[PDB]
């Protein structure tokens, strides 16, 4: 579990910081993702593990700025220069890479604070028939190939269920990530990608976002809600 | 004096069997298999080496997907590759750096390793939160680790230096069947492709076949004039080839219950310390004592081939499920990926 | 390649912790203790402070590494050239078991021990310490007892110091490979002290001959 | 003593009342096998360079 | 006779015995030298399989002397032609740099040798017995550049004097100053004498004092370590007691007659041909010498 965060100022700043718990923070880098109050999710920093490399989105690129503590297992976001673009809920999210890892697995609860080129993914669709049963496929679409010459694509799946942090379903082309239902299935074509879902109980309400993971300066889609 | 009774009881039963050997043999293998072209000279180039252990590499493991391998070495690291980049995934930590073997779980969440420390350790390689963590000590053997495969993602059989292998239940950790008959200590074993039966060489040269189930050994195969130091099945599943102490290996039949080929040269003298076949079962892969790996034609017992490449003792000899490589370990701390 | 680029610094990370505890590693003294079960080992261990035992120690910033594979009972050959490397090989002698018999007596198969650990292929340049520990039990049981007993061809005194010093050249006489290792005898009470420092000042002997051969003089 | 030889003697007469075939048809065997997989086989058919997951 | 260089009284003969002693002495230097360190260079990089941080400092060692001998040729033809220097302005300071700043590298990778075998025999238990291949590297390249830095004024210097009808290319002239490189020819011998006396009187002491001269590969070791104090003093000594004879001459007598130093001058550049001596045994001695 990881929790924490800043409140709200006028114009001014603000430091961000989570707390790890419990999953070997040494060993996981960690991302500082954002979504304003009725937009999609936006990525903002990363820093990797031992404190690497580390990138920044282009509209945070000179204001943030971000740093890690591996005793006490706390990550850290400054924010010097504050505008009104960049109310949100800031998230935080963990992510290992190796060869079979699963990264963006765990999602932070995330605090919210109000002051007061790169790859496009359309996802078009926007709303859904909501019937209980119904086999639904949710489409997607990228500006670019996301097939790497390594024979996988970077694709990631997303479930933002009402009231509760992002969630991963599926990550790369059709991996299954650990504790999700076989109902779901994952099959794309290099630039179009859909999610399939068998049989929609009453907790797969929500917003689907998909992410990509080939250039580092990565988007996500918006959201389709059901 | 029954005592002296039942020795002679013994003695002419074993005629028996020994009877019932030679009268099922009626040609050989090198005679039949004559007519056969060879399989021509086999040049296996070094298409990668991977380098981090400081010390003595005593056992290797390939995965499942023949991508990923674990390499045991007595500096006291488990070392998960990644065999097409050369990456580490992982790096365990053992509690006793005296450990002479390792295996991979056929699932590919477990890694086991043992050694001189009788005790066979379960590490997960799933780590639902963290990184890899031991999960299971199984205790329980009076003499060394000396191999160990899985079964199952819940099985493992284990022999060790106190003449006895074992079948373990990783739930528990307890000794599910205990396989006793060997005189001499288990130096390793060879699962069946099937996953039924297996094979254990030890140090009075004889290799016996064994049933995982009823937990009864069901033949005895001997021919062998030292220790034998490794043992490995052929992929059909009726065959089994054993490298021994003496610079020979031998082709033994689960059929007809007697050894078909012998691979020996005059040139070498030093003893076998792995052997593998080849995906088709072609190809016998063969580790030396004289620094270097030996490729045999398993079905004329004619040389074809030799992988020199290291620089002192081949301890460890791995062919992928996929078939596509081969790699070899020893005790200058390096592997090799060959083809 | 944005998420094979985080795994090749992964392994990069992995690399340079490999190196640490390999470099902590090369700093420590690795010794191998052998005996005949009931000959002092245990007792030589508390002076110096199933599977495997490990024991740890320093002295003089010096940081030692001691394995026990007395609860082995197995093929010796067959896990012998794993301790290959050792910088010394400690040798319990129980000076007291010349008459006890195990038939054969005790003494004899200390010596047959000794006999093939000294002479294996795989230890031809280690150093050997060998410790004759019960001394106070030896040189009261000599004058109840004779030596003859143990060995039928010794003609002496049946006084310690004649007696000590024959046991020590017999068992020095087992030594085949009279120039390329050192056996260092040394005689061990059973309420004593400096025998920790014995074997500093025979691991330092092979340190400087270890030393040496990096640069090439010897 | 002779509990332990009367178990190898019973366990003995098990490996003898076994079925056993001719060498020349357990031989066949391996050879129609080495047969049925010999272009399924990496080692001793090389592959095209291009198919290869370790040279490039 | 006399000669003027830069405002300096100095003395300046041409003798006859130069080229029919020495051309013969210098020929048999670069012959085997070639041979001698050349092959050694070979085993060095084609043939060794684990280098440490004491091979670093042999190798260094055995490309310094290395260097020094191919100065030999053009050394032979300024004696054969009795001091005619036909090769120019700036070859001539080139052969007269790489030649000194040479013999002060060989010199000094072999206090640095001395000193690394005084470590691994007194205090076997020190941390500088465990430095990495990159310490070492670093370590050859700053000794290096002390070498360079200590001879630059060499190159500065118009050497090419006309001595009447003849060309005069030589840094060792008898004149009446102080020169810096006149003290750092004194220097390249007083001082590596008292640290390699010191680091092979302790070894040997130390090896004895301890009974390890029993082994009879130590008694091999503990020999060669008088070699290099022996060879030291015999090919580096010679030359130097015949430089303080001069530096005497010039304060009893002064520059007022070149006469006194008509034999001084000949044996000085005899002994000064024994400190290419030195460059000549160290395969034999250093290299060659040793088990591996
Ligand atoms: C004899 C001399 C020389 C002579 C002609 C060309 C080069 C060098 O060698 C040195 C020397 O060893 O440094 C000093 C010199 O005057
Ligand atoms: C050289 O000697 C002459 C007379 O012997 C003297 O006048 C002159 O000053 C001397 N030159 C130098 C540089 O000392």
């Amino acid at each position: 579990v990881e929790s924490g965060g800043g409140l709200v100022q006028p114009g001014g700043s603000r430091k961000l910081s989570c707390s790890a718990s419990g999953f070997a923070f040494s060993s996981f880098g960690m991302h500082w993702v954002r979504q304003a109050p009725e937009k999609g999710l936006e990525w903002v920093a990363y820093i990797s593990s031992g404190s690497g490399t580390i990138y920044y989105a282009d509209t945070v690129k000179g204001r943030f700025t971000i740093s890690r503590d591996d005793p006490k297992n706390t990550l850290f976001l400054q924010m010097t220069s504050l505008r009104s673009e960049d109310t949100a809920m800031y998230y935080c999210v963990r992510s290992i890479y190796y060869y079979g890892s699963s990264p963006f697995d765990f999602w932070g609860q995330g605090t919210t604070l109000t002051v007061s080129s790169d790859i496009v993914m359309t996802q078009a669709t926007s709303s859904v028939p909501v019937t209980p049963g119904e086999s639904v496929s949710i489409s997607c679409r990228s500006s670019k190939s996301l097939l790497h010459s390594n024979g996988n694509t970077y694709l990631y799946w997303f479930l933002q269920r009402p009231g509760q942090s992002p969630q991963l379903l599926i990550y790369r082309m059709s991996n299954l990530a650990s504790g999700v239902p076989d109902r779901f299935s994952g099959s794309g074509s290099g630039t179009a990608f859909t999610l399939t879902i068998s049989r929609l109980e009453a907790e797969d309400v929500g917003v689907y976002y998909c992410m990509q993971h080939l250039e580092y300066p990565l988007t996500f889609g918006a959201g389709t809600k059901l | 004096s029954e005592l002296d009774q039942l020795r002679q009881e013994a003695e002419q039963l074993k005629n028996q069997i020994r009877d019932a050997r030679k009268a099922c043999a009626d040609a050989t293998l090198s005679q039949i298999t004559n007519n056969i072209d060879p399989v021509g000279r086999i040049q296996m180039r070094t298409r990668r080496t991977l380098r981090g252990h400081l010390a003595k590499i005593y056992a290797m493991h390939w995965g499942t997907d023949s991508r990923l391998l674990v390499s045991a070495s007595q500096d006291g690291k488990l070392i998960i590759w990644d065999s097409y980049t050369t990456n580490k995934v992982h790096a365990i930590p053992l509690r006793s750096s005296w450990v002479m073997t390792c295996a991979y779980a056929p699932s590919g969440n477990y890694v086991a390793c043992g050694g001189l420390d009788n005790i066979c350790s379960i590490y997960n390689l799933k780590t639902r939160e963290g990184n890899v963590r031991v999960s299971r000590e199984l205790a329980g053997h009076t003499g060394y680790l000396s191999c160990c495969r899985f079964l199952d993602d819940n099985q493992i059989v284990t022999s060790s230096g106190d003449t006895t292998c074992a079948l373990w239940d990783i739930e528990t950790g307890q000794q599910t069947t205990t396989f006793t008959g060997h005189t001499g200590d288990v130096m390793s074993l060879s699962l069946a492709p099937d996953t039924r039966l297996f094979v254990s060489g030890a140090c009075d040269a004889s290799a016996k076949l064994w049933d995982v189930r009823e937990g009864m050994c069901r033949q005895t195969f001997t021919g062998h004039e030292s220790d034998i130091n490794a043992i490995c099945f052929f992929p059909n599943g009726n065959a089994f080839a054993t490298g021994s102490d003496d610079a020979t290996c031998r082709l033994f039949d689960l059929r007809a219950d007697q050894e078909l080929m012998t691979y020996s040269h005059d040139n070498i003298i030093c003893g076998i310390t792995s052997v593998s076949f080849s995906k088709s079962g072609r190809l016998l892969l063969a580790g030396y004592d004289d620094f270097n790996c030996n490729v045999w034609d398993a079905l004329k017992a004619d040389r074809a081939g030799v992988l020199a490449g290291h620089d002192n003792r081949v301890s460890c000899l791995g062919v992928t499920d996929d078939g596509m490589a081969v790699a070899t370990g020893s005790w200058d701390s390096f592997l090799k990926i060959w083809n | 390649s944005a998420e094979d680029k985080a795994a090749v610094e992964r392994s990069k990370m992995i690399d340079r912790n490999l190196r640490e505890d390999g470099e902590k590693a090369a700093r420590e003294v690795k010794l191998l203790l052998l005996g005949a079960g009931e000959s002092g080992k245990s007792t030589i261990v508390k002076q110096m402070k199933t599977g495997i035992v490990e024991t740890h120690f320093t002295f003089k910033d010096l940081h030692f590494k001691m394995f026990d594979v007395g609860a082995q009972r197995s093929e010796r050959k067959k896990w012998i050239h794993c301790f290959e490397g050792v910088a010394a090989i400690i040798f319990c002698v129980a000076l007291s078991d010349y008459d006890l018999v195990l038939e054969m007596n005790r003494m004899h198969e200390s010596m047959k021990l000794f006999d093939s650990i000294c002479n294996n292929k795989w230890f031809t340049d280690t150093s050997i310490i060998l410790f004759l520990n019960k001394k106070d039990l030896f040189e009261e049981k000599i004058k109840k007892s004779p030596l003859t007993i143990c060995y039928q061809e010794y003609a002496g005194s049946n006084t310690y110091e004649e007696a000590a010093a024959y046991i020590q050249c017999q068992f020095e006489d087992l030594n085949k490979r009279k120039d390329t290792k050192e056996i260092y005898t040394h005689f061990t009470c059973s309420t004593d002290t400096k025998n920790v420092q014995f074997v500093f000042d025979a691991v330092t002997d092979v340190i400087i001959k270890n030393n040496l051969k990096d640069c090439g003089l010897f | 003593s002779i509990a332990q030889a009367r178990k190898l003697v019973e366990q003995l007469k098990m490996e003898a009342n076994i079925d056993r075939i001719k060498v020349s048809k357990a031989a066949a065997d391996l050879m129609a096998y080495c047969e049925a997989h010999a272009k399924e086989d990496p080692l001793l058919t090389p592959v095209p360079a291009s198919e290869n997951p370790f040279r490039e | 006779h006399f000669l003027e260089i830069d405002k300096k009284n100095c003395c300046v003969f041409r003798d006859d015995f130069i080229v029919k002693v020495l051309p013969p002495v210098l020929g048999l230097e670069f012959i085997f030298g070639l041979l001698g360190n050349g092959l050694a260079l070979w085993i060095f990089c084609f043939h060794l399989k684990s280098w440490k941080s004491s091979r670093i400092f042999l190798f260094n060692l055995a490309v310094a002397d290395f260097l020094l001998i191919i100065c030999l040729p053009f050394l032979m033809d300024n004696y054969v032609r009795r001091w005619d220097w036909k090769f120019g302005d700036i070859p001539c300071r080139l052969m007269l740099f790489m030649l000194a700043m040479n013999r002060q590298g060989s010199i000094i990778f072999l206090t640095v040798v001395a000193v690394d075998r005084y470590f691994r025999v007194v205090h076997p238990h020190h941390a500088l017995n465990k430095i990495s291949n990159r310490t070492a590297a670093i370590i050859s390249c700053l000794l290096w550049g002390i070498t360079i830095g200590l001879t630059v004024h060499l190159l500065k210097k118009k050497m090419p004097i006309q001595n009447g009808g003849a060309n005069l290319c030589s840094s060792f002239s008898i004149c009446h100053t102080f020169q810096w490189h006149e003290a750092m020819f004194l220097l390249e011998f007083f001082l590596p004498l008292g640290i390699i006396l010191f680091c092979s009187a302790r070894i040997i002491w130390s090896l004895r004092q301890r009974q390890m001269d029993r082994h009879a590969k130590i008694k091999r070791a503990i020999t060669f370590i008088m070699v290099v104090a022996i060879v030291f003093v015999i090919c580096f000594l010679p030359s130097v007691v015949v430089r303080i004879r001069i530096f005497w001459l010039l304060h009893t007598s002064g520059t007022q007659n070149c006469e006194v130093y008509r034999s001084v001058d000949l044996a000085f550049f005899i002994t000064l041909s024994f400190t290419y001596m030195n460059s000549m045994l160290d395969p034999v001695v250093y290299y060659f010498s040793s088990p591996s």
